[PDB]
Formats: structure tokens, sequence, C-alpha cells
């Protein structure tokens, strides 16, 4: 076997990397976690340190709060029985209020209120994490791209659980918490709307979703392939193009007749990915608020 | 015709077949021997689709559609218009894709870089071949294959999945879909990380991998790192397609009932089948 | 209606976005050139972009792309045919000359530096706290080339300090001098390190570096260039 750089042949270990201080309040980094040899065949061996600020803690707490809320309703649905719980794990489902309560918070705890409670914990957990996304970047003087991109994931999630239920007039329109139910909600959502294959935004979304597997497979292979000239050090190849970046561009140019720069290909990346949910969320947003059947709409576009 | 740093690499050699015979470029395109294979297979197959498009009555790409032989024909050939055009176009398709990979191997050799790209492409080729050749052969007919039309092949996706109820319950399809999703997550993250370092705050100087490592650890207590993430993209991608093929090679061959039903192996275990309470007692 | 407005607008946004993305990837390699180095007639339908400036962090200066472009190095190749589009033969030894799959670019002849200004890559011996943590340790293995002849002994590993990753084997010749091999082009096994790209007699010819505790981006390019070149150019002495 000639060698492929998929796993490492040697791990090498130094002092724990505490990382650049920049405008970061170091009060808040934890200290280093331990070192997984296992992780280290593949990527980095070192776990931690993590930073937890006040916003940090907030997010992570309501995080667990949502998880723990879903989880009692599951133990309850299991009637407190540990073996039943394990057995019926994918079957338990925490559902939203019935269509009757509309958008009200009135619904009893045991038929929708528990849902909104968990939904409330999820909403502050996600959004706080979001601002955590930006803040960690500010402290380091990095650009804002992670938060912008994370905003695209949030837009679908937003439209699914909140924007769309409001616009349609009730919380029953939104998605159960549970492994099978959310699958069922999905399949079901499509049926009620005329099959999402006829919704042009769905189709676009697939093109990007598949497209991201294409791009990353291309890109990840391209790098591993030029990794024998230090290709993986993309930022310094951006600052000072080396043979790795050249031989990369020219693979794609000789194959398909155009190519990227080491920096550009990352902008293909961020967009290919972000467009998946951007596009998706427009597609759901419009479902049933503006088009009740995609087939029908499709029949005479306008 | 050339990129500014390009001449120095345009040297003779690396070919797989043909020696120096088809070793040249046309505009930016390298020409394999396999560049010549691909053009022949791809132009023949396009010609046969344009052909087929008249035998069928339309010139509109949203209508052109080429269907496999009907189930009745089993594994045999089938007249040109009753499915054989499809049989020949599929042979062109495979011919054209396998050439493309082999052409990519040749480009790899001239350039002194590794074989990762075509190896990766190969998983796509295998997925296609799973839909149009492996699965139909394990099942008895070319007619289980999908047809070549923009909108008619989604017809085939709906029809095929709905033969097992909600396809969501196909457990390999679940793992596949997880791989796809995680892949798009890694793609968003990698892109935005690298850009956020090369394009920092403003007036500010370019960040370093130490920054990229640092931001990640700050956010989630971990960073896989710059070699890591490219290995991961590759793995996530390829794993997605591998479980894509696996979920389809097994559907209709070793499992052919309603996928939702498979799950009963779990719920029906001795230790708890008959305990009462919860959703299944 | 609204859903038709959104889709059609989206197609428009999508076209500008493709355009923007396409132009962005022109900040290198462009303008296109003829096989003789002068500007090609046709540059395709995309204009160059207004240029941008990266500020490099250790008073290392600027990059501003696109900008005027050259190889900053002689290219020992000549045309092998009378019109655009054929291979250009190496006029010399391709390996010694840095052409073809042995090519390197004229990157800066300083070392890439960590986030803290220190050289990123050091021999493990001058790197405090750094040791081999898992897998077979190469150090002290004999190094074998594609002719199955021994060409030296591994005497340290050069490591990436901030990513904690092996990046070269420093290997010693009959000579007593050393060369760097890219970690990615060697196979570390039980009783030896095998190197396929190079025959035993082509190790002396590996590009040498100026300090023995630093590599520069330029040296790194010439070394990686050279060994990758061997896959094509040492195929004469490669056995089975
Ligand atoms: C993969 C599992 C299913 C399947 C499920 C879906 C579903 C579901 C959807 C599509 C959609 C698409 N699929 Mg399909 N599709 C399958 C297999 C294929 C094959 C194949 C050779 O096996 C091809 C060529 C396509 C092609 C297509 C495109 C028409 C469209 C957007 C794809 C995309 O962006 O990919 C990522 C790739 C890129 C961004 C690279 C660009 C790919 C280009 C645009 C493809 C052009 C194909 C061309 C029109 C065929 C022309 C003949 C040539 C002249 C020879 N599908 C199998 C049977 N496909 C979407 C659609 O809108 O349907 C109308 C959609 O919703
Ligand atoms: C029978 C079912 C219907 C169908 C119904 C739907 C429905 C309904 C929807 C989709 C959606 C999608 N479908 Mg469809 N779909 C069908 C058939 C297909 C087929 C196919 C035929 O092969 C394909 C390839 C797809 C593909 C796709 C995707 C492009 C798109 C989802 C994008 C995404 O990334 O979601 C994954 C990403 C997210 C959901 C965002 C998550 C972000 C949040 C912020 C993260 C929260 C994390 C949480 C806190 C947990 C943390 C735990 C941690 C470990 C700590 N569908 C059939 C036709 N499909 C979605 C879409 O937009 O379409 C318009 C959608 O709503
Ligand atoms: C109602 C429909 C069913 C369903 C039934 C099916 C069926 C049936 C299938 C899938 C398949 C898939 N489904 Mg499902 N699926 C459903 C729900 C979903 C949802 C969702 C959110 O609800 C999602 C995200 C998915 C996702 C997926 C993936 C796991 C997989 C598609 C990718 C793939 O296989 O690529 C593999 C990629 C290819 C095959 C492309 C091959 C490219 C080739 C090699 C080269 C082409 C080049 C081109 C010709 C060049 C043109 C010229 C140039 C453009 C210039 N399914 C619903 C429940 N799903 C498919 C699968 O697993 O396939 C194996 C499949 O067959
Ligand atoms: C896009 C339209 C549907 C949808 C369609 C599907 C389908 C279809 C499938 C999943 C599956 C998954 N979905 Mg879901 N899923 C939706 C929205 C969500 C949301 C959310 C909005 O908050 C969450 C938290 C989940 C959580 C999950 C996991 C159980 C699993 C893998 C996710 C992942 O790969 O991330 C990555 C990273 C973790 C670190 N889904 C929307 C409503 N999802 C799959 C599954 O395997 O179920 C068991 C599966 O097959
Ligand atoms: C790891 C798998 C992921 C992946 C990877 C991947 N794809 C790849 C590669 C890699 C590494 C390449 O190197 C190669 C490439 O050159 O990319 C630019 C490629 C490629 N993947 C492509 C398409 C493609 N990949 C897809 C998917 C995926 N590719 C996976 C998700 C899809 C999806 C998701 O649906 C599509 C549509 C092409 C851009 C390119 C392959 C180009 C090629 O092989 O060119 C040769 C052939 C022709 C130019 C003409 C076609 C020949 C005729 C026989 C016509 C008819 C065939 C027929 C089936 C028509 C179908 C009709 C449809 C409407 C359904
Ligand atoms: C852009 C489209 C893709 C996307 C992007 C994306 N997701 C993101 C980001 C981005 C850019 C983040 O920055 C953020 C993150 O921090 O990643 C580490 C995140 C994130 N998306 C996550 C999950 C997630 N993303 C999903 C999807 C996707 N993410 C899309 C495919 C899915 C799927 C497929 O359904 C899941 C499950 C988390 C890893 C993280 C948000 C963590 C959060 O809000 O925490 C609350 C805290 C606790 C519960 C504790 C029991
Ligand atoms: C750091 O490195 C990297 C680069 O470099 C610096 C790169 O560029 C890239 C490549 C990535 C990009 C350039 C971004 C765009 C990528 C996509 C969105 C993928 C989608 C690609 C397409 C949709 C276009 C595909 C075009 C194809 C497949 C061929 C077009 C074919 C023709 C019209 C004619 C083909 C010629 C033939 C038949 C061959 C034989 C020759 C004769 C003419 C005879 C990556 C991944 C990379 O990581
Ligand atoms: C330079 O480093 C860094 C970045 O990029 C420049 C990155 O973005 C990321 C990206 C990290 C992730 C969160 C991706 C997560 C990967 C997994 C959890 C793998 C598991 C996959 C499944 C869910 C499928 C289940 C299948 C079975 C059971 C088989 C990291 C960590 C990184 O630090
Ligand atoms: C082992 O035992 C213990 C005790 C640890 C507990 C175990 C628990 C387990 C295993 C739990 C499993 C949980 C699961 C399976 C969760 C799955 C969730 C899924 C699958 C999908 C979710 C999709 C969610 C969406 C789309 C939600 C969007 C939500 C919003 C937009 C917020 C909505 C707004 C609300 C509720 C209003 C409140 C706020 C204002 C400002 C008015
Ligand atoms: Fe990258």
């Amino acid at each position: 076997a000639e060698y492929q750089n998929i796993f490492s042949q040697v791990q090498v270990r130094g002092p724990a990397d505490l990382g650049m201080t920049e405008d970061v309040n170091l009060a808040n980094r934890s200290g280093v976690g331990p070192f997984s040899t296992l992780l280290g065949w593949f990527g980095n061996a070192q776990l931690g340190p993590i930073y937890l600020g006040s916003l940090g803690v907030l997010s992570l707490f309501s995080g667990l709060m949502w998880f723990f809320t879903i989880g009692i309703w599951f133990w309850y649905q299991a009637g407190w029985n540990p073996a039943v719980f394990l057995r019926d794990l994918f079957f338990f489902s925490l559902e939203p209020p019935a269509p009757e309560y509309g958008l009200s918070f009135a619904a009893p705890l045991k038929e929708g209120g528990l849902w909104l409670i968990a939904s409330f914990f999820m909403f502050v957990a996600v959004w706080s994490w979001w601002g955590r996304t930006y803040l960690r970047a500010q402290a380091l003087g990095m650009g804002k791209h992670t938060a912008w991109a994370f905003l695209s994931a949030i837009w679908l999630w937003m439209v699914l659980g909140f924007i769309r239920p409001i616009l349609m007039g009730s919380w029953s329109e939104a998605v159960p918490y549970g492994i099978f139910s959310h699958l069922d909600w999905t399949n079901n959502f499509s049926l009620v709307h005329g099959n999402l294959f006829y919704n042009p935004f769905h189709g676009l979304s697939i093109a990007f979703l598949y497209g991201s597997a294409l791009l990353f497979a291309m890109h990840g292979a391209t790098i591993l392939a030029v990794s024998r000239f230090g290709g993986e050090r993309e930022l310094e190849q951006i600052a000072d193009r080396g043979t790795a970046a050249e031989r990369a561009a020219l693979f794609w140019r000789w194959t398909m007749g155009f190519n990227a720069t080491m920096e550009g290909t990352h902008r293909w990346a961020i967009w290919m990915a972000v467009l998946v949910t951007l596009t998706g969320g427009i597609g759901i947003l419009l479902s049933g608020t503006v088009v009740d059947n995609w087939y029908v709409w499709g029949q005479n576009h306008g | 015709a050339l990129l500014s740093f390009e001449r120095k690499y345009r040297v003779p050699g690396g070919t797989l077949v043909g020696g120096n015979l088809f070793d040249f470029w046309v505009g930016p395109f390298y020409v394999g021997f396999f560049g010549v294979a691909t053009f022949f297979f791809a132009a023949l197959g396009i010609i046969l689709i344009a052909w087929s498009a008249v035998l069928q009555g339309t010139w509109n790409p949203q209508l052109i559609s080429v269907y496999p032989p009907a189930l009745e024909y089993g594994l045999g050939g089938a007249p040109l218009a009753k499915g054989g055009l499809w049989q020949i176009i599929t042979i062109c398709a495979t011919g054209a894709f396998v050439s493309w990979a082999l052409r990519e191997v040749e480009i790899c050799r001239k350039l002194g870089i590794g074989y990762h790209i075509p190896f990766a492409f190969a998983f796509a080729i295998l997925a296609y071949l799973t839909l149009v050749l492996f699965r139909p052969v394990m099942m008895g007919a070319w007619g289980y294959a999908f047809p070549y039309g923009i909108w008619t092949h989604l017809d085939w996706v709906s029809n095929t999945g709905y033969t097992y109820g909600n396809f969501h319950y196909n457990p390999a399809h679940m793992i596949a879909i997880s791989f796809f999703f995680t892949n798009a997550l890694a793609l968003a993250l990698h892109g935005a990380l690298v850009l956020s370092a090369a394009n920092p705050e403003k007036g500010k100087e370019m960040r370093t991998p130490d920054h990229e490592d640092t931001f990640f650890r700050d956010l989630v207590g971990y960073s896989i790192g710059t070699l890591g993430i490219h290995r991961l993209g590759l793995l996530l991608s390829l794993s997605a397609v591998f479980f894509s093929a696996l979920c389809m090679i097994i559907t209709g061959t070793i499992w052919f009932d309603q996928w939702v039903d498979w799950w009963q192996w779990w719920v029906k275990l001795p230790w708890w089948a008959n305990i009462p309470g919860g959703i299944n007692g | 209606d609204l859903a038709s407005l959104a889709i059609y607008s989206f197609w428009i946004f999508l076209a500008g976005l493709i355009y923007y993305l396409q132009t962005e990837n022109m900040r290198e390699g462009y303008p296109l050139e003829n096989e003789d180095g002068t500007p090609a007639a046709n540059q395709g339908p995309f204009p160059l972009p207004k240029p941008k400036t990266f500020i490099l962090p250790h008073g290392r200066g600027t990059l501003t792309v696109p900008g005027p472009e050259s190889e900053d190095r002689p290219i020992a190749l000549a045309r092998t045919a009378v019109s655009e589009g054929f291979p250009h033969a190496p006029t010399g030894d391709p390996m010694k000359d840095g052409v073809g799959p042995a090519s390197w670019v004229a990157r800066r002849d300083l070392p890439e530096l960590d986030g803290h200004g220190h050289n990123k890559i050091k021999p493990m011996k001058a790197a405090a706290g750094f040791h081999v943590s898992a897998g077979k340790n190469p150090i002290g293995l004999p190094v074998r080339g594609c002719d199955l002849e021994i060409a030296g002994k591994v005497v340290d590993i050069w490591v990436d300090i901030p990513e904690q990753m092996a990046r070269f084997l420093e290997v010693e010749l009959k000579d007593g001098s050393t060369r760097l091999l890219p970690m990615q082009m060697v196979k570390v096994q039980s009783n030896r390190v095998h190197v396929n790209a190079l025959s035993s007699d082509l190790f002396a010819g590996i590009p040498t570096i100026k300090s023995p505790t630093e590599v520069t981006l330029l040296e790194e390019d010439k070394i990686c260039g050279y060994v990758a070149g061997g896959l094509m150019y040492a195929a004469p002495k490669r056995k089975s």
C-alpha cells in the first residue's frame, strides 16, 4: 500500500494548547480537558478548553431544560417504567396544542403546554448559542461568517417551529418532539401540500444538499490529494500561493475547464451549504400560508 | 488558454493507455485517451436521447423521458422504442462516467497529486450503478430502474419509496440522511471558519489556524483541525453515498415489506414485549 | 403571485451570486496567458474583480489580488509542437529543474509562523514538550527507496507546533548530511520507512535547507515538489 493520509501514521504530542488570547476574557476558558489517542488518528487529540461566559451558561442551561422537559414527558408516557421507556424510545412524542387553542398559551400542561414550555427553552438555547457564535468571533477579531451561516440553519428551524405556525394561525401546525413523530409530521406535511416535489424551493434545496456532498467530496479529496505539498494550510496558501494551490486549481481546470482559488473555493462552500436551508425555509414558509397545494400552483405557475 | 502559473506543469506524461498519442489539451481541457472515450460515449448517448426524443414526439427537456424495458421483459433486451434505447443509453452512461474517472487518474499522474478525487467520484458512480444495474439485476428486471427525465425520475422516487410506506423508516436511509445533513453542517462550518480568518474584522490583520483552532475550542470545547476537517468532509460525503446505495441495494431484495414494520424486532424483545404502558403495551 | 415572485427573484439572485463567485475565483492565475507568456486574446465572459488587500500578521506585509503576476523563476521547458495545446518537454533534468510534477513555486523564503510569531515547524528535538504519542515511532528506522535499496536513517521528526502533527522525516545520508521527506509520502512500517516516490540514488538530490532548525515556505515547496516529481520521473528505477 502507497499511503493516503486518511488516518495518521504517527501521533505527536506537545504542551496543551491554551490558544490565542485576544480580547477574550480568559476568566472564562475552562482549562484543558484530556487527550483522546482515538480522536487523534483522525484529527486532533486534544479535548478543550471550552469558554463559558454568562450567555454561555444561559444557553447551555435552557439547552438541558428543553432536553429534560421532553424527557419527563417521555418517562411519563412510559408510565415511569424503565424497560418500557427503552422499548418505546422512538415512539414517545411530545405534541403541540390542538388546532382549537390557536396561538394561545391557554392549553393544559398535559395537552400542549409542556410542548410550549419545551419550545420556550429551545428558543432561548438556540438564539443564545447564536449570539455566542458572534461573540466568540468578536473576541478573536475574526469575521462574522460562522454566525451569518448559522443564521441560515436557524431560519428553517425558525420557520418550522415559530414563524410558520404564527402566520397560519395556530401552534398545531408546528413539529412534535420525538424520533418517529417528527418523521411522520414530515411525510405528512408533504401529503397535505400536494407533494413537495412540486415546490420549486424544495427541488432547489435538494440541489444544494446533494450539491454540498459533491463540493465537499471534491474539496476534501482535492486537499488530501495536495496534502503532500502542505495543501491543508489553506490560510497561508491564500497569503502566498504554493504548488499545492496551483496543482489543485489545475486539476479542476484540466478536468472541467474552470477552477477555483484556495480562498474562493471556501466561498463556493459556505454558499452551497447555506443555500440548502435558505431555500428550504422559503419553501416551508410559503406552504399553506400562500400555496395550499404545490402540484396545483405548479400546474399554472402564477 | 493558460493560467498564469500553468505552463510549468503542462509536461508530457502520466497517461494510462495510448502513450503520447492523445496526450494534449483542447483549450483548458486535458484530453485523455479516456477524454476520447468520454466524448464518444457521451456524444453517442446524447445522440440516442435526441433520437428517442423524436420517436416519443417531443423536443422539450421538461418532457423528454426514456423509460427502461417494462417488467415483462425481465433481464433481456427490448426493442429500441420499448426500452432498449434506455438499455443502450445506460451502457453509454457508465462508459462515459468510468472514462471520466480514468481521465481523472491521468490528470492525477501528470500532476504528481494523489488519487483521492476519482476514488471519491467512484462512490457516485457506484450509487448510480446501484440504481440502474445492481438493484435491477438482484430483482429480476431493468424495469425496476429509474427513467431518464427531469420530472419523470422523481415520479420513480415517489413510486419506489411509497411501495414501502414511509421510506423514512428504512434504517440505512436514516443513517444516510444523517450523513448528508452532518455533511452540510461541516461544509457551512469549514467555509465560514476559513473565511472568517482570511477576512478578519477589518483593518485587522489576517488570522491564523491557531485562531481557527481557538474559536472552535471556545465554542464547543473542541477543534478537529485543518487536516482533520478535510478528512471529515471526505468521510461525511462518501459515507452519505455509501449508506445511500446500502439503503437501496437492500430494498426490494432482502427486505420488501413496509419499512415501518422492520422496527418491531426491537419492540418485540422477550425482556419487555409484554410489559404494559407506553406506546406498545 | 407571491410564490412566483420569490422563485423568479431567487433565480435572479442566484445568477448574480454565481457571477460574484466566479469573479472572486479570478484573483489568481488571471489574466489568462498564451503558451509564450503574453496576455491571451480571449479571457472568457467574466471581468477581473476590483482588487483586495490581505494584511499579513507579523509585519509580513500585504497581498493584493489580483495584481501583476509572475513565476519568479526560470522554466526549463520547450514547446514540442507547432501550435497551442501540446505538452512542453523538459529541456534538462525535470527533477533538478523543478518542472512538471516536480514543480515548486517561488513562495517567500521565510518560515510560516504560528499565531504567536514563532516558527510553525521545528525538529521535534528543538521542540519543548513534544514527543511521539502513539503509533510506530519512525526515528532510527532505516529509510528504503523504490529500488528497494536503503538510502539513509530517520533521525528526527519535524512537527507542526500549533497543530501537533508530524510534517517531515529528517533522514540522514551516507554523506552524514540530512534531507526532509514530507510525512505524507512515506510509509512507516515495522522495520523500516518505505518511500515509493524516490529511488535510493535520488535522495542526495532532494533540495537542502539553509538552517537546521527552520524551513522556509520556499524550501518546503522545493522539497515537496521534488519528491512528488519522483513518482513520474523515477519510474525507470521503481521495482514491484
Ligand atoms: C439521487 C437519488 C435520486 C434522485 C433524486 C432527485 C430529487 C428528489 C431531486 C433531484 C433533482 C435533480 N436531479 Mg435527480 N435523482 C437521482 C439521480 C440523478 C442523476 C443520475 C445520473 O443518477 C442525475 C443526473 C440527476 C439530476 C438531477 C437534476 C435534474 C436535479 C438537480 C440535481 C443536483 O443538483 O445535484 C447536485 C449536483 C450539482 C449542483 C451539479 C450539477 C448537476 C446538473 C444541474 C445536472 C444536469 C443533469 C442534466 C439536466 C441531465 C442532462 C443530460 C445531459 C445532456 C447528458 N439525478 C436518483 C434517481 N434528483 C432535483 C429536481 O429539481 O428535480 C427536477 C430534486 O428535487
Ligand atoms: C415524504 C417526505 C417528503 C419530504 C418532506 C420534507 C419536508 C416537510 C421538509 C423537507 C426538507 C428537505 N428535504 Mg424533502 N421530502 C421528501 C423527499 C426528499 C428527498 C428525496 C425524495 O429523496 C430529499 C433528498 C429531500 C431533501 C430535503 C432537504 C433538502 C430539505 C432539508 C434541508 C435540511 O438541511 O434539513 C436539516 C436542517 C434543519 C432542520 C435545521 C436545524 C437547525 C437548528 C437551529 C438546530 C437545532 C439543534 C438542536 C438544538 C439539537 C442540539 C443537539 C446537539 C448534539 C447539542 N427530501 C418527500 C417528498 N422534506 C425541509 C425543507 O426545507 O424543505 C423545504 C422540510 O421542511
Ligand atoms: C417519497 C420519497 C421517499 C424517499 C425515497 C427514496 C428513494 C426511492 C431513494 C432515496 C434516496 C435518497 N434519499 Mg430518500 N426519500 C424520502 C425522504 C428523504 C428525505 C427527506 C427530508 O424527507 C431526504 C433528505 C432523503 C435523502 C435521501 C438520500 C439518502 C438518497 C439520495 C441521495 C443519493 O442517493 O445520491 C447518490 C447520487 C447519485 C445516484 C448521483 C450519481 C451521479 C453520477 C455517478 C454521474 C452523473 C453525471 C451527470 C450525468 C452529468 C451531466 C452533465 C453535466 C452537468 C455537465 N430521503 C421520501 C420518504 N429516497 C436514493 C438512494 O438511496 O439512492 C441510492 C433512492 O434511490
Ligand atoms: C461522493 C459522492 C458525491 C459526489 C462526488 C463527486 N461527483 C463528481 C466528482 C466527485 C468526487 C468528480 O470528480 C466529478 C466532476 O468532474 O465533478 C466536477 C463529479 C461529477 N458529478 C456530476 C454530477 C452529479 N453528482 C452527484 C452526486 C455526488 N457526487 C455525490 C453526492 C449528483 C447528484 C447528487 O444527483 C449529480 C447530478 C458531474 C458534475 C461530474 C461528472 C461529470 C461526468 O461524469 O461527465 C461525463 C459525462 C458527461 C459530460 C455527459 C453525460 C453522458 C450521457 C450518457 C448522458 C445521459 C446519462 C443519463 C443517466 C441522463 C440522466 C437524466 C437525469 C434527468 C436523471
Ligand atoms: C435518559 O433519561 C433522561 C432523564 C436524561 C431524559 C432523556 C431524554 C431523551 C432521550 C430525550 C429525547 C429528545 C428528542 C428525541 C428530541 C427531538 C426533537 C426533534 C426530533 C425535532 C425537532 C424539531 C423542532 C423544531 C422544528 C422547533 C422549533 C421551535 C421554535 C421556533 C420556538 C417556538 C416558540 C415558542 C414555543 C414560544 C415561546 C416564546 C415567545 C417569545 C412567545
Ligand atoms: Fe478547505
